[PDB]
């Protein structure tokens, strides 16, 4: 004889079907991770490193590089054509 | 020769493990240029052998196209590495090829994969004949993949070569200082210009080449 209890039965409701699936997903996904641009990690001097963060970055990553890495195989190459040819 | 090819090794190594500064999502100015070669190596394998296990044969193909096309790209350096100005490799990996699908054909289907020569409906008395029409071709192009890069390469580097050799007389004691006397130059340079177009659109056609042998073997047409 009791009424229907909407607000009063909300325990196994949840919001629509949807949005309850992601939720999980949305509510973890912004909670560790970094604030603004932290942990850069920019400093990195390994040859291959020193070439990651001097010349082959990201920022311009133009044909400068392979300008001077075609200069430098050129010039090894002239050596060595003198030693063979 | 053995150095030269651990050189490419390295260049296409970096492409990804020294490109991405923190490999972010947005993508590096390098990563770009790989993603952007996957997508249309995505795309047209899922337009030339699409169906079913087109994934599960798309990595070797991949493994193809980059292999073809950096080895054309390191032919633009002037001691052009044009495989040492050798270039049998080709030849034989395109018998590997044609061994590595004939295999393929006679296990996913077995007697059925002699059915490859034959098309599904031909006229009794003249099957006999288009059977072994179909067949040396297919036994034939086992080089005519390798002909192909070879010719192209090779050929831009001897034709560079013969350019750079018989440009003996153009400004030492030629009067002619222009490009009248300077054609050499200019035919190099449009050349080069063609040899690089060629290069890429040539891997381009190998991998759909290959994609199409592949076709051939794992289904039946």
């Amino acid at each position: 004889v009791s009424t229907l209890i909407p607000p009063k039965v909300v325990s196994s409701k949840n919001i629509g079907s949807a949005p309850n699936a992601k939720r999980i997903a949305n509510v973890v996904h912004f909670y560790k991770s970094l604030p603004q641009g932290p942990a850069p990690a920019i400093k990195a001097n390994t040859r291959l490193a020193r070439y990651k963060a001097k010349y082959f970055d990201g920022d311009n990553a133009s044909g400068k590089p392979l300008w001077h890495f075609a200069l430098g195989i050129i010039a090894f190459g002239y050596s060595m054509e003198y030693y063979f040819h | 020769f053995s150095l030269y090819t651990i050189i490419v090794l390295l260049v296409i190594t970096s492409l990804y493990t020294l490109t991405n500064n923190n490999n972010k999502i947005i993508g590096s100015r390098w990563l770009i240029s790989q993603e952007a070669i996957y997508d249309t190596i995505m795309n047209m394998t899922k337009g030339q052998i699409g169906g079913k296990n087109w994934g599960l044969y798309f990595p070797m193909i991949f493994t193809l196209f980059m292999f073809i096309f950096i080895a054309n790209l390191i032919s633009m350096i002037p001691y052009s590495f044009a495989l040492s100005a050798h270039l049998v490799f080709i030849i034989s990996l395109s018998i590997v090829i044609w061994l590595g699908n004939t295999i393929l054909g006679l296990y996913k289907h077995g007697w059925v994969f002699f059915s490859l020569f034959v098309p599904a409906g031909t006229p009794l008395p003249l099957v006999p004949l288009l059977v072994i029409i179909e067949t040396l071709s297919y036994f034939a192009r086992a080089i005519s993949l390798g002909l192909r890069l070879g010719s192209n390469i090779l050929a831009g580097h001897l034709l560079m070569v013969i350019l750079a050799g018989l440009t003996f007389n153009f400004m030492l004691i030629n009067l002619f200082t222009l490009v009248f006397g300077f054609v050499p130059l200019a035919m190099i340079l449009a050349i080069m210009m063609l040899e690089f177009a060629i290069g890429i659109i040539q891997g381009y056609v190998w991998a759909i080449l290959t994609a199409s042998y592949l076709k051939d073997a794992v289904y039946l047409h």
